[PDB]
């Protein structure tokens, strides 16, 4: 189960 | 860096039995890779491509496998080039090693 | 003991034919989930996964994924702007999960790479960001500003925990299943040096003990070893080197420790290697 989008942020 | 490249079998070579021969290479950077398996200096059909994966200390591996019949008298071996290795190096395969 | 890992890569330079982007899951070492630019889906890998998860499962996985995929897009394109750097190879890396120890103790892990080197690193007993390189810092202003620390603390403590538990559960046949490894003993002569292998073909699970004995007794120093290598289908292989002098081959022997063996398989060239078995 993938954590979501905006904690890939840089 | 660098990539540490090993050129093997699935199963032990037999006379014309079906196999898979396999190219590992890891430890490098850039991700970009050229890795070609050959039968006598020619580039081997069907090769299958692992997705790019990376270890602990973020260096990329790519397994990279061929289904085929290992012909007597024929030489098979790994062609990789990379950006670190400014000419390119091959590893030869012995189905008797 | 069991682990969940979320393998995450951004490039710029791909190659020829190969997709840009790459997320890949494991669970105990092992694929299970994969996605990429090119085919743009989450996709199963294994069977426990496939036939215990249902389409709205891949969807929801599809979707977090396709944003991670143009966020990373933007991650590409915003450090080259503040490194000042022109044209090139550029890779943005990333890797997420947790760690169910033995002892029941939980450990989370959220951290990145820019060009093979450490970025930023979440460090979940502070529940903050820790920027690695001075080019880090405005990463973790974005990430104190959004108040990302709280949202990502309750995803690796519990969210991860949660699901790892299921996946151990579906797929504790196929990670339990022990194969044996076809064993093979050979020998090269070369300048009055016989270098002789031993190779262990498709053995599961990865650990494994390959070690040569002479007269019965271990050689561990004098042996060269070429690590555990992945075979196509799942399973590991394994290469053993050890100088000698000719006309003493039959005096080394061949040992072998793992899980699939009640006990160490010993192994000779003149013997057949695994086919004595």
């Amino acid at each position: 189960y993938e954590l979501d989008e905006k904690f890939d942020r840089l | 860096l660098t990539p540490k490249v090993q050129v093997y079998s699935r199963f032990p070579a037999s006379a014309g039995t079906k196999n898979v021969l396999n190219c590992f290479a890891a430890g490098f950077h850039p991700p970009k890779i050229s890795i070609t398996l050959m039968k006598d200096g020619v580039p081997m059909e069907g090769a299958q491509y692992s997705d790019m994966s990376f270890n602990d200390d973020w260096t990329f591996q790519r397994l990279v496998h061929a289904d085929f019949t290992p012909s007597s008298g024929s030489t098979y071996a790994c062609k990789v080039e990379h950006e670190t290795l400014k000419e390119p190096q091959v590893y030869k395969w012995d189905p008797e090693f | 003991l069991h682990t969940l890992r979320y393998i995450r890569t951004a490039m710029t330079d791909p190659g020829p034919g190969l997709p840009w982007f790459v997320d890949v899951g494991y669970v105990d070492g092992e694929l299970f989930m994969h996605y990429n630019s090119t085919a743009r889906r989450a996709v199963p890998r294994t069977e426990w996964i496939a036939a215990n998860t249902d389409q709205q499962y891949w969807d929801r996985e599809t979707q977090i994924v396709q944003g991670s995929e143009q966020i990373n897009r933007e991650n590409l394109d915003i450090l080259r702007r503040r490194y000042n750097q022109t044209g090139g190879s550029h890779t943005v890396q990333w890797m997420s999960g947790c760690d169910i120890l033995e002892d029941g103790t939980i450990r989370g892990y959220h951290q990145a790479a820019y060009d093979g080197r450490d970025f930023v690193a979440f460090d979940k007993g502070t529940m903050t960001l820790t920027a690695a390189v001075p080019e880090a810092v405005p990463t973790k202003r974005k990430w104190e500003e959004g108040g990302y620390a709280e949202g990502l603390k309750q995803y690796l403590e519990e969210t991860c925990v949660e699901w790892l538990r299921r996946y151990v559960e579906y797929g504790k046949a196929e990670l339990g299943r022990r194969e044996r490894p076809e064993v093979r003993v050979w020998g090269k002569e070369a300048d009055g040096i016989l270098t002789l292998s031993c190779r262990a073909h498709g053995f599961y699970p990865r650990p494994i003990v390959v070690s040569w004995l002479k007269d019965g007794a271990v050689r561990g120093q004098d042996a060269q070893s070429g690590g555990i290598v992945p075979n196509g289908d799942g399973t590991y292989h394994t290469w053993v080197t050890i100088d000698a002098q000719p006309g003493d081959g039959d005096k080394y022997q061949c040992r072998v420790e793992h899980a699939s063996l009640p006990q160490p398989g010993l192994y000779s060239w003149r013997s057949g290697g695994g086919l004595n078995d």
